[PDB]
């Protein structure tokens, strides 16, 4: 146990607890589901009440004109990374006249996150973002983890009891190229029903849905607007 | 258990040692202040001469600016810093705001400076608590206080130093709603006040009062005995 | 020895209406005694309610567009609003400030929709004072287009003369003629004319050809 | 044992077990094998597939830090990326000094020195990772070279990085490298991967191997075996 | 095989052992007991009952034959507040 | 695997996943998230089991429990 | 169990067969025991 | 590991902010109550001697002349937190001409409390209600020393915190008018505190769209009262 004190300190095993507990921050909040198709990129995230009259705090926040992110984590991680994310996308803005590439602005945050678990003075970031995106080769769905990894993906889940929606993505994960957005969010959010327990059911208070697309700026849709996407939908077979 | 950092909380949200801080006060020699219709005053107890000092560098009243008085508690070597750092800031208000300071302003630099001082590790804080008393903000009198957490905070009374409790309990139930007028009756109350001392000797008390417009007026132990006569002159009516 | 600035010529009209903004300018870019080109116009489109001009040296004009373009979007995230058109010059006036000792050289003016729908103009100095106005007209043209405005617009010398308000299309045709005149005595004005008109339904823009010597 | 918190301590005998904790970390990784010819340098690198989920060609192992100069990490890929990016930024400033390539033995030593520098302070730690350095040139020929976490660099014919270090080396050695050609050695390496455990008590995996030599003149870059797919024809071959 | 642990009792435990003990003892019916669970921040089952025990306690100290609110206000005091703590409650004027 | 042999395991369960969360256990502890993970079921009178039904049980061995604890929004 | 000792078998599963209580003193431990002794309808062993 | 704020847990978390949050609860009750006609606010004092200057306890302070305020926990961290956030607004009006929003004060406020050891000391001990009528008219916020920042519609903190929260839920409801609830308010304050209530035990504070002076109410808390 004295080993499972600091992130400088390796183990006898040869695997350094500090960064394994930050793991356990990201199952702390609630999940969310990004995936994509040929032309259309879509985050759906779940919202969580404090209590029963105050506002439900909001997951997915816009960055720039062609990336939006989700949350899982810690919230004073959250806006410490937002702050630096939106610092890089205004300065190639400003200096190269053109939008990011989204896979090279991931690249600096595991360059930024990596100085935080190796030097003593600061714990590493519990956060567990989902990025979409679209640099001039299409969408792309990428997700990060507190060691600093950060991995290309067309589908992910993360959150609480998150290996349910996994499930769903992985024997659906073949139509998601072709069906266009009636039904590719539809397609999302039946994966956030079975990350609930099995007597409430997804309302249009406690649901967000992001959609950024070829043509399309990343829009963020809550609460009013949500019904043109809840409408048409089965219940579960209870 | 753990206290040891003035940085970490208790399982129950304390800090031990902020805490401790106020306990270092108890340990003081008590001074009590009211204020008045126009004058106010503050008295000290527990000189105690050791037959072979000079009595004029054991001084606990000092005055900051010309028109603002203080009166400490705690350990002598603390409140020389703060006393010499608040003599700058309220001069140094003079010079950049041409207005004198007033008695409001003063304290909040002590207990903002005393705010900075506890949060950061490896930074003592200071184990006294002061009394601020002036009369000075456009002829309106005023007394604030002070505490080891950086709280500054106004009364119509105070007591502290070793026996504040007795001393607080006693004020309640003789500060007259009625407005001590005819000035040597409120200096009375003091008197009569600082008559509950650790041990009463008579002589081991030191008056200071302020009529609001002249400077500080140090009584004399000729002046003092005179008002500790008529004390005794009504304490003839109980028979 | 090395000289940094240099001038380069422009002009640029606003007009105030009553539910509307139009903005003018024309497109060409000069320096010393040659042209760069006949097409470089100075309208910018902020937002959807507020178009900027920017005359003067033209490598300041560049660098300050891309500012305040960034502070738009941090005020936006950071408010989950945009800007209005008095806050954006009270924005750009502690901006224009910030590098008193070293100046921008660029005469400025904002115009565009206030909140209650009205027009507002906003006239700029290359230090950072502003006010209010009805009609300005800023640049190397700047003297040929004030007193004839006044007479029109502002009804400034005249006897028996009613104070109706400008409409829209009376004011379209005071615009295609004042270019035309300032055109013929100066020099660093001709070779188009990009017009803007900021209303509630959006921004339109129209260009007319000048002559082009 | 307890005398082995700090990197800046010694046990009773005379040894740094923070370092000796890191090395066996980089044990269970992937096994990473590179091998050179007489006219350039394979790399090859077995991967896994993590569930389903991977999009074929994330987080690869093989990096690219100059215009000759690749690497071949094994072990914790987060840490691999940040001395990657030390590796990029020193070949930068030896072009903008001197004004030619930076030539391997020399990029080496200072790669070396700067994981040196983490394993002599209590306030950082010692990298997790070991890698591999290839590259060709017509003044220097072909070398390949090998940094462990203790921040020991020198050179190889041919080498592994992994779980299977021993196990690999085994069969590396009953080769005539001397004298193959690098096109002969590509159908060779993917050989050398799937003998020792590719999807045995795993689950899948996915083979990536990358090519500097004369064919490429000097050029780094991922092999063409996407075209013609002969690695997998040739190698899968060897099932009896 | 099943680790059951015991826990202090947040709010509605508390307010539930109030109205246990004290139920069959001769009070003022109109008290409330949910300021009475405020009071007992870090307080056990047994403590709780202390005080309805002590309350009554105080009424023999009078000479009275049912509880006021003011009875059991004196009796948390005198089992928690005379030994929990002694430097909070004089020198108070950091919280309020 | 072994001792969840006699009830019904609806059949998306990876005992892969489960191992990934579980570690440092005994074979005893293995034998019991397998006993407790059929009670949960019990409790909501659920008729198969689930993965998240034995993610439950695995806090239960250890003896943990969850609240919303307002820093992971 | 000792009531309905069906839906174990008829789902399949096992009852636990020993319980640990741990925690607080004066929380109530000997309480749950106490409770017990009186609705058991079996045998109850005290041990000194 | 539960004596750091560099330091996890094998569950999450912290810890040293669980802590923070805990030191709310020594504090005293404060009600703030979101209607359409405006925003309402009580408090209780907890005055301790007769001698003790009412007037200098503070538990309602004027952030800016469209917004106020409200606090519980520790005294010495709230007058920092206070004077930055009256510094925020008066920076915006300086480089804005137009005054800040309610939801906007507090973002400038949680930027600082999330800073206690991510520089380059400790977590404050201070609950806040930010009430005020901004261009989307009547607003109600909430924030605690984690940063966790929120919108509430009726919010009751400090002391007696979840005591309140309970009948603070039954009696409200979209339809509300200001007068009915400042009366609905100090019904749950007399029913949390130990002390009969009276008119100085209690202070109040509202804003109005039309009325954004007076955060205070001077003695026609008399009349409130008096009617109970
Ligand atoms: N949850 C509760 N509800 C009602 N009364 C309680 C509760 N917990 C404790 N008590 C009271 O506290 C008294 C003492 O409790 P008890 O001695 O059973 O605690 P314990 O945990 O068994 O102590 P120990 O751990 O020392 O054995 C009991 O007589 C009971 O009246
Ligand atoms: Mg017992």
């Amino acid at each position: 146990n004295q080993y499972d004190n600091d992130v400088t300190v390796w183990s006898p095993q040869g695997r350094i607890h500090q960064i394994e507990y930050a793991m356990e921050a990201v199952k702390q909040g609630s999940a969310t589901v990004g995936l994509k198709s040929k032309t259309h990129a879509v985050l759906v995230a779940l919202k969580r009440a404090q209590s029963e009259l105050a506002a439900h705090q909001k997951k997915i926040l816009h960055v720039d004109n062609h990336i939006g992110i989700s949350i899982a984590g810690l919230t004073a991680d959250a806006r410490l990374l937002c702050n630096f994310m939106r610092q890089e996308c205004l300065d190639s803005r400003f200096v190269f006249d053109r939008p990011l590439p989204v896979s090279r602005l991931v690249s600096l945050i595991g360059s930024k996150t990596q100085i935080p678990t190796q030097r003593y003075g600061r714990r590493p970031y519990g956060v567990g973002l989902l990025i979409a995106g679209y640099d001039d080769m299409g969408p792309h769905i990428f997700q990060t983890c507190p060691s600093a990894n950060y991995f290309d993906c067309r589908a992910m889940s993360i959150g609480a009891r998150s290996q349910s929606a996994r499930t769903y993505l992985e024997r659906h994960m073949s139509e998601f190229m072709e069906c266009n957005l009636n039904e590719l969010v539809k397609h999302g959010l039946r994966a956030l029903r079975e990350t609930l327990p099995a007597e409430q059911d997804l309302t249009t208070k406690n649901v967000s849905i992001g959609i950024v697309g070829k043509d399309l700026e990343f829009t963020i849709y809550d609460d009013d607007d949500v019904s043109p996407f809840l409408e048409g939908l089965e219940e579960r077979p209870q | 258990s753990y206290d040891r950092a003035i940085t970490v909380f208790s399982p129950d949200g304390h800090l031990f040692q902020v805490e401790y801080a106020q306990e270092a006060v108890k340990k003081g020699s008590t001074a009590v202040g009211v204020r008045g219709r126009d004058i106010v005053v503050l008295g000290v107890e527990k000189k105690s001469v050791a037959k072979l000092q000079d009595e004029r560098t054991v001084r606990k009243i000092c005055a900051l600016d010309d028109n603002v008085c203080m009166a400490f508690a705690g350990l002598t070597a603390d409140a020389r810093i703060v006393i010499n750092r608040a003599r700058v800031e309220c001069q140094s208000h003079r010079l950049t705001v041409e207005d004198p300071v007033t008695v409001e302003y003063i304290t909040r630099y002590i207990a903002s400076l005393k705010q900075r001082y506890t949060q950061s590790n490896g930074r003592r804080p200071f184990g006294i608590s002061a009394l601020i008393v002036g009369f000075d903000f456009d002829g309106t009198p005023r007394l604030y206080q002070t505490d080891p957490s950086g709280t500054y905070h106004a009364w119509k009374a105070n007591a502290i130093g070793r026996g504040a409790k007795s001393v607080r309990e006693f004020l309640e139930k003789n500060y007259t709603d009625e407005a001590i007028e005819t000035d040597d009756l409120t200096i009375k109350l003091v008197i009569k006040a600082l008559l509950e001392v650790v041990q009463s000797g008579g002589k081991n008390i030191e008056l200071a009062v302020m009529r609001r417009d002249q400077s500080l007026k140090i009584l004399n132990p000729e002046e003092i005995e005179k008002y500790v006569a008529e004390i005794e002159k009504e304490k003839e009516e109980n028979e | 020895r090395f000289s940094p600035y240099v001038f380069n010529g422009g002009t640029i009209l606003a007009i105030a209406g009553e539910d509307f903004a139009i903005v003018a300018s024309d497109t060409r870019l000069s320096e010393g005694f040659s042209i760069h080109t006949r097409d470089s116009p100075k309208c910018y489109k902020l937002t959807d309610k507020t178009v900027i001009g920017c005359s003067g040296f033209h490598g300041d004009c560049l660098t300050l567009t891309k500012i305040i373009e960034a502070r738009l979007k941090m005020y936006k995230h950071s408010n989950n609003k945009a800007m209005t058109t008095g806050a954006i010059a009270a924005m750009l006036s502690t901006i224009l400030y910030s590098r008193r000792f070293f100046p921008y050289y660029v005469y400025n003016i904002i115009g565009g929709l206030d909140e209650e729908g009205k027009g507002a103009v906003y006239s700029f100095d290359p230090v950072g004072s502003y006010q209010r106005d009805s009609f300005k007209a800023g640049g190397s043209a700047s003297a040929m287009l004030q007193p004839l405005l006044d007479n029109q617009v502002g009804f400034k010398n005249m006897q028996n003369v009613e104070h109706v308000p400008l409409s829209l299309d009376r004011a379209m045709r005071l615009v295609k003629d004042v270019f035309i005149s300032a055109a013929e005595r100066d020099v660093y004005t001709g070779d188009a004319l990009r017009i803007c008109i900021v209303t509630k339904e959006g921004i339109r823009e129209e260009t007319v050809s000048l002559r082009k010597d | 044992t307890g005398y082995d918190l700090s990197a800046s301590t010694f046990s009773p005998d005379g040894r740094v077990f923070q370092v000796e904790y890191a090395m066996k970390a980089v044990e269970n990784s992937s096994t990473a094998i590179g091998i050179r010819c007489k006219d350039g340098v394979v790399f090859g690198v077995e991967k896994l597939v993590l569930s389903k989920l991977y999009e074929e060609g994330s987080n690869k192992r093989l990096f690219n830090v100059d215009r000759h100069v690749g690497m071949a990490v094994a072990g914790l890929l987060a840490d691999a990326r940040s001395l990657a990016d030390i590796a990029r930024e020193e070949a930068s400033n030896f072009r903008s000094n001197f004004g030619y390539n930076i030539p391997l033995k020399h990029l080496a030593d200072r790669v070396a020195m700067y994981v040196h520098a983490y394993t002599l302070y209590s306030a950082v730690r010692p990298f997790g990772c070991s890698f591999m350095l290839g590259s060709y040139s017509v003044n220097d020929g072909a070398q390949l070279y090998m940094i462990d976490p203790s921040g020991v660099s020198y050179g190889y014919w041919g080498c592994a990085i992994g779980k299977a270090r021993q196990a690999a080396k085994t069969e590396i050695e009953k080769l005539q490298m001397k004298e193959m050609t690098c096109r002969d050695i590509v159908k060779e390496v993917a050989k050398i991967i799937y003998i020792v455990h590719d999807e045995v008590k795993d689950k899948a995996f996915e083979l990536e191997l990358s090519w500097v030599g004369e064919l490429t003149n000097g050029r780094h870059e991922i092999v063409p075996k996407d075209i013609r797919e002969e690695a997998e024809k040739y190698a899968k071959e060897s099932l009896k | 095989d099943r680790k059951i642990e015991f826990s202090l009792p947040d709010l509605e435990g508390r307010t539930h052992i109030f109205k246990i003990h004290a139920r069959s003892m001769s009070v003022e019916r109109d008290i409330r007991f949910e300021l009475l669970a405020r009071l007992c921040p870090n307080s056990t089952g047994a403590e709780i009952r202390s005080v309805c025990t002590e309350a009554g306690m105080f009424a023999i100290r009078a000479r009275r034959k049912i509880a006021t609110e003011k009875d059991f206000l004196e009796a948390v005091n005198k089992v928690i507040k005379s030994y929990a703590k002694f430097s909070a409650t004089p020198r108070y004027m950091t919280y309020n | 695997q072994i001792h969840s042999r006699k009830m019904n395991v609806s059949p998306d369960v990876n005992y892969e996943e489960l191992a990934r969360c579980t570690d440092d256990f005994n074979g005893a502890q293995c034998k019991a998230v397998c006993v407790e993970a059929g009670m949960i079921a019990l409790r909501r009178g659920a008729t198969e089991l689930t993965h998240e039904d034995y993610m439950e049980g695995i806090l239960e061995v250890q003896a943990k429990k969850k609240a919303n604890l307002q820093y992971y929004a | 169990p000792l009531l309905h000792p069906e839906r174990f078998v008829n789902l399949g599963i096992e009852p636990p067969k020993g319980v640990l209580l741990f925690g607080p003193p004066g929380t109530g431990k000997t309480l749950c025991a106490r409770a017990v002794a009186n609705r058991t309808d079996a045998c109850f062993i005290r041990v000194i | 590991y539960d004596r750091g704020v560099n330091t996890f847990s094998p569950e999450g978390r912290l810890f040293q902010v669980e802590y923070a949050i805990e030191a709310i609860k020594l504090g005293s009750t404060a009600i703030g109550i979101q209607t359409s006609e405006g925003v309402c606010l009580a408090v209780e004092k907890r005055i301790t001697s007769p001698l003790m200057e009412p007037s200098s306890i503070e538990k309602i302070v004027e952030i800016d002349a469209h917004i106020g305020c409200a606090m519980s926990g520790l005294i010495a961290d709230a007058k920092t937190l206070i004077d930055k956030a009256r510094v925020e607004t008066q920076n915006h009006w300086f480089t804005y001409n137009e005054t800040m929003t309610v939801e906007s004060v507090t973002q400038a406020v949680s930027n600082l409390a999330l800073q206690f050891g991510e520089e380059d000391s400790r977590p404050f001990g201070v609950a806040l209600l930010f009430g005020g009528v901004d261009e989307k008219g009547p607003q109600l916020f909430h924030m605690d020393p984690s940063g966790t920042f929120v919108q509430c519609d009726a919010r009751a903190i400090g002391s007696a915190s979840e005591g309140a929260q309970s009948s603070l839920q039954e009696v409200y409801h979209k339809s509300m008018t200001l007068k009915e609830a400042i009366k609905s308010s100090l019904i749950i304050l007399k029913q949390v505190m130990e002390e009969k209530l009276n008119a100085t035990n209690i202070e109040l504070a509202t804003v109005q769209p039309g009325q954004n002076f007076h955060m205070f109410t001077k003695e026609e808390l008399e009349e409130v009262i008096k009617d109970i």
